[PDB]
């Protein structure tokens, strides 16, 4: 960077598209917190659906059996 | 009397005519 | 007009549709109705709104008065009476420093406290809990000798903190404070220490009445810092600290949270994704074709300007519009 | 009396509006629709539009919106009893595919 | 109009450092069988503490009287008659009587209009009555376009003038060459407004 | 008894009050490149969040008592950042105290419905089916006046119920029916048209950026209405397009769709072409025969009016656009015409 | 003091809860089941939710349709801030003024301490016990404004109340509450303007 | 000569003038049953003399800066009380001054 | 039209606050001498 | 590194009018160095006072 | 030595060594309000050169 004095922005511009993740990449946010990677991450490719509570420890069903 | 004084004397001129004819 | 305006027949006014289908979303909601219109009448659809009510959470960080809440009129450095830990070099002893007031201005002191006052003939001795309250206190300009003292002043269990907005709650109806933690079966009585003082004067005075001239009454509160942050902790290190004691506080910014000027985007609007649906029910073509390039809620901004005056507050659609004060825009 | 040397700078603000550049020959509102856009030379045969703004240097990433101002109109029409048809309209920038 | 002020409560000032006229006091304990006896705190307590007796020392300061006589004397104490106002002592002062310098240098005491004048009486003063009330610094058409210009004694400039006359405010001129001169003014005291009057000239 | 007057103590108020106001009111909204982190003190790593922008220190001496003195000149740092989010904005003040004052807050609340197609639309006889969605992203249909990333935060908004309402005219039975008869011919048939009457686009601007190019292909241009445009922070207008939109950490106004913009001043000039050949205004209409010089900065022919640095042909635009003011000599619009959002009421020159 | 009954300037009109009207004590007068109350009319809802509230206050969404119908008209086109000219000083939307506030709910609160004004030191230290007087005491903490922000917030009841000064609640005379006329339609009936009536 | 900074006390400006402007404006105009007598001082036994509404007294407490903070809110003992029968009243304030002081 | 004479009697006060040393402290004593009773001794 | 081509986006016509191309330390007429167009202190009019 | 920086606790410390500016006899006295003295060296000094 020896100081390029060319205009900033001389190619066609594109309009942005307007869905999710495109106008730009910044650290995002879940819904009610989670921290979101960048737009152009890596981990991004593929899908998470992460769900993460299982079924309440079956103790009882433990119980029922030897019952 | 807590203010910058501008628009307040502004405002205090706004009592005067406005809407039709 | 006498005729031919105003049916006779049984007719109502307001109609209250329950929706049909209904479908939660982690961040969307989806409402249905079956909006039906009677066989002799006519529905203005501007009427028409969706009422809604449930639970609002604006979160921890909604602060919507600027300035404090608690001992504002105080200095901004005065700190709470407190007595902290502090190395010794007289002769790791940690003796201990006190610094605190005393405004109530009693009788008489014995091995129980101060004496408040006198009933029949016993003499009456304030309460452990709240009795030297921090407000009341003597009330002639012109000093005057005070043989008795009492006053409050947290433990150096409690941290320390700028008298500027620092609150604790209380425990007891008499509006005291104080860490009612008991170790028993009634594990709820109060820890209130009394601590006693008398002049340094007072050295040699072995069998002579070295009477107590002040008595402060210890407590340990649940300080808290609700809407006032440090401006200056004069030292990294944590625990109390004669250090600590210049500590400054300052009022954290102000901060309002509330819907969007006409509820602007609560409703799903011009986002195909999501899109309204409006159609009679024998078929069910949707009659609303909604593009991503249209704009209805500025354009109904607008519009709204355009026919009436943007200044008045409408609080039923939330009419209130957004706007700076002159003053701050320009110097 | 010691007044230090005086330059001048002069600026301005307009907040809540938009630039306008309506579509007329001499910039007036003499209709809804303008008398540039009834022209021949513009009603009949095709063109391309190229733009160019100007604006000056932030250091946050922004955005130019163009609003293109155009018709958009909607016709609702009811034959029957709980029938709604609509048709739809957005003249200078069409939308929707055809059959 | 004197409705005088709201001073219902008093306002306080206080030291910064929470308490000053503090005794050093030592920690005493209570003795073992004499009821009255008391020893002084051998235990780890430092025997030098700084505590205060009785209420903290404090200043007191009407604020919102203070606010009313500052506007009052700013906004119209100063703009009396000069037949009022006394000149000073030991200061030069200027001998023009329009000069900006004898009307800045000139003292006005305060006694002529303070809080209590025509208290809850809505009720302009005599002297002021006649004296240009337009000549002030709240003129809000004054002070509009003396900042619009700047706020520096060194203004370059570039404004646009209107006509004015009658006859061709609205002259609907046809096609044609026409001449069009008109002169100009170049007198200080006639193009430039003061809010004191004095002689820019 | 005292010798002398008495101990006393000197304070100046109005300068007191005057800083205080502009120290609260100003300094703690400047751009955050300016204030600096404290000593000592943890603060949030993430600067969206309300904890970073609270503890983060702003000198006094950037904006004391004596900025700009005796000068009606708004800041360089600020006339760029939103004025809007800002805790003195009226009607937020007032949507926040209207809702409660309190973390934790029931509501029952009335929304309209805005589009235009069925905003107006008198819906006759008939069972017609009514649905529509509603968002719960608190970043989305919240206001925050310091425009924290509430989500992060833990801001929350949960539906209970939600119910349609509508009033019906008590029409008599045979006037209604006559008039549902009539309505429903091939002729009296309703018609709308949103009053904005756009079709938005939007375009990125990288940053440090000066110029703009924008191309659109071989359209027809009939009936074509005219130009609107204006510019907004991209950390701001969001993404429509989809639901949650992850990437929307910013909560203060939106002049995407609040109508609020404050980024006009910054355009310099506006070219436009047809076929890569003409100029659209180019019959030597204005004085500078082929773009909208909006400010001219150093040139000095003599082209800015109003003792500011808008050229006379923009401002002749302007005022035409508007008020259909310009070729009979220029004068202050009437309040029925110059609304709220008209250009003239907000035109504020500054030297 | 003013003298509401000749001043115009009346304040006591937010206290009023509901109004019945009955004609020859069998028929309740707007009786075709016009309302969604129809038996009478519901000025302001107390402590119950079942739909009826609008402007996010505590009057009834028929109440507010009869008020705004009987100033302005406006009702049967959805609701919008009538013209001007037509809300006058002494109207009704005008003074409308709808509030709400949070308090401590003392029932679901684990550590809830009713502290009367006796035993709450805030601003401690540096003001009169109860009384303007010099101030007096020691600086302290304090202990009554029970905080609703931040990490610490008590659990809260929201209370909503509204107040319409200087106006008079009206409950025109006709057949749909608007006003076509002096003479309103409801009037020159054959059947008010023939035969006589009582009412309750 | 001066070691270390200057002498000075502290005052906080905008609470304490709000402080003001809540009590003397509202304050005073709480209905008689919070006020309460003061002492050692005489007062009249009629109820509506004005040396009964001035010499009685009400605690600052009531209402202090710190009251619904936040909200906009009406003073629940307000609500019935007469609102026009205030010093501020406008057409009251012109009407007296009228006539003269 | 009416002339004539009105007392609006001594409980009247237009002004709040108060005519005489208002900036004065609202505690300071007027400077005054007193007689007390004496503990010669 | 980079070993991409140079220029694959559409390439502009260039704007004719002044401070558009090749933003470099400018100097009006009589010397008086003249920063760049991108230069943030050229968002305004800036007339000087007497023209020596 | 710098006008504005000082010690920064209330909290009274007993500085042992102490510095500040004062005026020579030289310069005219004249009250704080209003004196100002334009500087000479870039870091902020205000001095006088000869």
């Amino acid at each position: 960077n020896s100081f390029d004095g060319s205009i900033v922005s001389s190619y066609l511009t594109t309009r942005m598209p307007p869905w999710a993740g495109v106008r730009q990449n910044v650290m995002g946010s879940s819904i009610d917190g989670r921290p979101v990677l960048p737009a152009n991450s890596t981990t991004l490719t593929y899908e998470t659906v992460s769900g993460t509570p299982l079924e309440t420890a079956a103790s009882a069903a433990a119980s029922a059996a030897a019952a | 009397w807590n203010s910058s004084t501008g628009q307040m004397l502004r405002d205090k001129l706004k009592e005067q005519n406005f809407q039709q004819k | 007009p006498t005729h031919d305006v105003t049916t006779d027949r049984s007719q109502r006014l307001t109609l209250r549709f329950i929706p049909v289908d209904r479908e939660d979303t982690a961040y969307s909601y989806k409402a249905r109705f079956t909006l039906a219109v009677g066989d002799n009448r006519v529905l203005d659809m501007a009427s028409t709104y969706f009422d809604i009510r449930g639970v609002l959470d604006r979160g921890p960080t909604f602060k919507p008065y600027s300035g404090t809440a608690y001992n504002a009129l105080a200095p901004k450095g005065a700190p709470n009476p407190c007595e902290w830990d502090e190395a010794a070099t007289a002769l790791e002893q940690q003796k201990t420093h006190v610094f605190g007031q005393a405004p109530y201005s009693g009788i008489n002191i014995t091995k129980e406290g101060i004496q408040i006052g006198v009933e029949g003939q016993t003499p009456k001795y304030a309460d452990k809990t709240f009795q030297p309250e921090p407000q009341i206190g003597e009330s002639q300009w012109y000093e005057t000798e005070i043989n008795h003292a009492a006053g409050r002043v947290l433990k150096k269990t409690t941290p320390m903190k700028p008298c500027y907005g620092s609150y604790a709650k209380p425990t007891n109806e008499n509006g005291g404070q104080g860490i009612l933690v008991k170790q028993q079966n009634g594990k709820l009585e109060s820890q209130v220490e009394m601590q006693f003082f008398s002049t340094t004067e007072a050295t040699a005075g072995n069998g002579d009445n070295l009477t107590p001239k002040v008595v402060l009454y210890s407590e340990d509160v649940d300080i808290e810092t609700p809407d006032t942050h440090i401006s200056y902790m004069p030292t990294i290190k944590e625990g109390n600290s004669r250090e600590l004691m210049g500590q400054q506080s300052m009022p954290n910014r102000p901060n309002y949270i509330a819907f969007r000027d006409n509820f602007i985007g609560l409703m799903y609007y011009n986002s195909t994704g999501n899109m309204g649906v409006l159609a009679g029910q024998a078929s069910q073509l949707n009659a609303v074709v909604d593009l991503q390039d249209r704009n209805t809620e500025l354009s109904y901004q607008l519009l709204l300007d355009s026919i009436g005056d943007r200044t008045r507050y409408f609080s039923m659609w939330n009419q209130a519009v957004d706007s700076y004060d002159p003053d701050v825009r320009i110097i | 009396k010691t007044a230090v040397d005086s330059i001048t700078q002069k600026k301005f603000l307009c907040d809540r509006t938009l630039w306008r550049i309506p579509f007329s020959s001499n910039f007036m509102s003499m209709g809804a629709l303008t008398d540039l856009g009834q022209n021949l030379l513009y009603a009949n045969s095709a063109h391309a539009l190229d733009m160019t703004f100007e604006v000056d240097p932030m250091d946050e990433p922004t955005l130019l919106y163009v609003l293109f101002e155009v018709f958009d109109v909607v016709r609702v029409h009811r034959p029957h009893r709980g029938v709604i048809e609509t048709v739809y309209l957005r003249t200078p920038f069409s939308a929707g595919n055809a059959t | 109009e004197n409705h005088g002020t709201e001073d219902e409560l008093p306002n306080y000032c206080f030291p910064l450092g929470g308490v000053i006229n503090t005794e050093t006091l030592t920690k005493v304990k209570p003795k073992t069988g004499q009821e009255n006896g008391w020893e002084k705190d051998a235990t780890e307590f430092s025997d030098k503490n700084e505590i205060r007796v009785g209420n903290n020392f404090a200043m007191e300061i009407n604020l919102n009287a203070n606010l009313w006589r500052n506007f009052l004397y700013s906004n119209i104490a100063l703009y009396l008659p000069d037949k009022l106002k006394y000149s000073p002592s030991n200061v030069k002062i200027s001998d023009n009587p329009n000069t900006y310098d004898y009307m800045n240098k000139r003292v006005v005491a305060p006694g002529l209009v303070d809080c209590y004048i025509n208290l809850g009486a809505r009720w302009s003063l005599d002297y002021m009555d006649n004296v240009n009330p337009f000549n002030h610094h709240r003129n809000a058409g004054l002070r509009y376009r003396s900042m619009l210009l700047g706020n520096g004694r060194y203004v370059p400039f570039h404004i646009q003038v209107p006509q004015k006359f009658f006859a061709i405010k609205n002259l609907l001129l046809l096609p044609g060459s026409y001449t069009y001169e008109w002169n100009f003014r170049k007198d200080v005291n006639m193009v430039l407004q003061s809010s004191l009057g004095n002689d820019l000239r | 008894i005292r010798v002398g007057n008495n101990f006393a103590m000197e304070i100046n108020l109005n300068a007191n009050l005057w800083r205080n106001f502009l120290y609260s009111n100003i300094a703690l909204y400047l751009p955050d490149k300016l204030k600096y982190s404290p000593s000592n003190v943890k603060i949030s790593d993430n600067p969206n969040t309300y904890d970073y922008m609270n503890k983060r220190v702003v000198a006094p001496g950037l904006v004391d008592c004596y900025i700009n003195l005796g000068a009606r000149w708004s800041l360089d740092y600020m006339d760029n950042v939103n004025p809007f989010n800002h805790h003195r904005n009226a009607g937020l003040r007032y949507r926040s105290m209207l809702l409660g004052n309190g973390r934790y807050v029931p509501f029952h609340i009335q929304v309209p419905q805005k589009f235009f197609a069925i905003k107006n639309l008198l819906l006759l006889p008939g069972s017609y089916t009514y649905e529509w969605n509603f968002r719960k992203d608190v970043n989305m249909v919240l206001q925050s006046s310091l425009g924290n990333d509430l989500r992060v935060d833990g801001a929350s908004i949960k539906f209970d119920s939600i119910c349609l309402y509508a009033t019906f005219f008590p029409m008599a039975h045979n006037t209604a029916s006559t008039l549902e008869a009539m309505l429903r011919n091939d002729t009296n048939d309703q018609s709308f048209n949103d009053y904005l009457s756009a079709a938005n686009m939007l375009y990125p601007i990288p940053a440090n950026a000066t110029n703009v190019p924008i191309s659109i292909p071989s359209r027809n241009w009939a009936a074509f209405r005219g130009w609107a445009f204006t510019r907004l922070k991209t950390k701001e207008t969001p993404s429509l397009g989809s639901g949650y939109d992850p990437y929307y950490t910013y909560s203060g106004s939106i002049p995407y769709l609040d109508g609020t913009f404050y980024l006009n001043h910054t355009f310099k000039k506006v070219a436009i072409t047809f076929d890569s050949s003409v100029s659209w205004p180019g019959n030597d209409r204005l004085l500078t025969p082929n773009e909208f010089e909006i400010k001219r900065s150093v040139d000095g022919e003599g082209y800015n009016v109003a003792q500011c640095n808008m050229t006379k042909d923009w401002f002749l635009v302007q005022m035409l656009a508007n008020y259909n003011i310009g070729y009979q000599g220029f004068y202050i619009p009437e309040s029925y015409k110059d609304r709220m959002y008209s250009f003239f009421r907000n035109f504020q020159p500054m030297s | 003091g003013s003298i509401p009954y000749l001043d115009g300037t009346f304040y006591l009109n937010h206290t009023f809860k509901k109004v019945a009207i009955t004609f020859d004590s069998s028929v309740s007068w707007p009786g075709n089941d016009r309302l969604l109350t129809p038996n009478e009319f519901e000025i302001k809802r107390s402590v119950d939710g079942e739909g009826y509230n609008v402007a996010q206050c505590n009057m009834t969404k028929d109440w507010f349709l009869v008020q705004m119908l009987a100033n302005y008209n406006i009702g049967y086109q959805g609701f919008y801030i009538p013209e001007s000219y037509k809300d006058r000083m002494y109207s009704f939307f005008r003074n409308f003024q709808p509030m709400s506030r949070q308090v401590v709910d003392d029932t679901k609160y684990k550590d809830y301490q009713q502290v009367g004004i006796l035993h709450q030191h805030n601003n401690s230290g540096f003001v009169g016990y109860l009384a303007p007087t010099m101030r007096e005491g020691q600086a302290y903490p304090a202990n009554f404004p029970y905080p609703l922000i931040g990490k610490t917030a008590v659990d809260s009841i929201t209370q909503k109340k509204f107040l319409c000064d200087r106006t008079l609640w009206r409950i025109p005379f006709s057949s749909n509450f608007m006003s076509m006329g002096a003479l309103t339609d409801l009037g020159q009936n054959l059947l008010y303007a023939n035969s006589a009536h009582a009412l309750d």
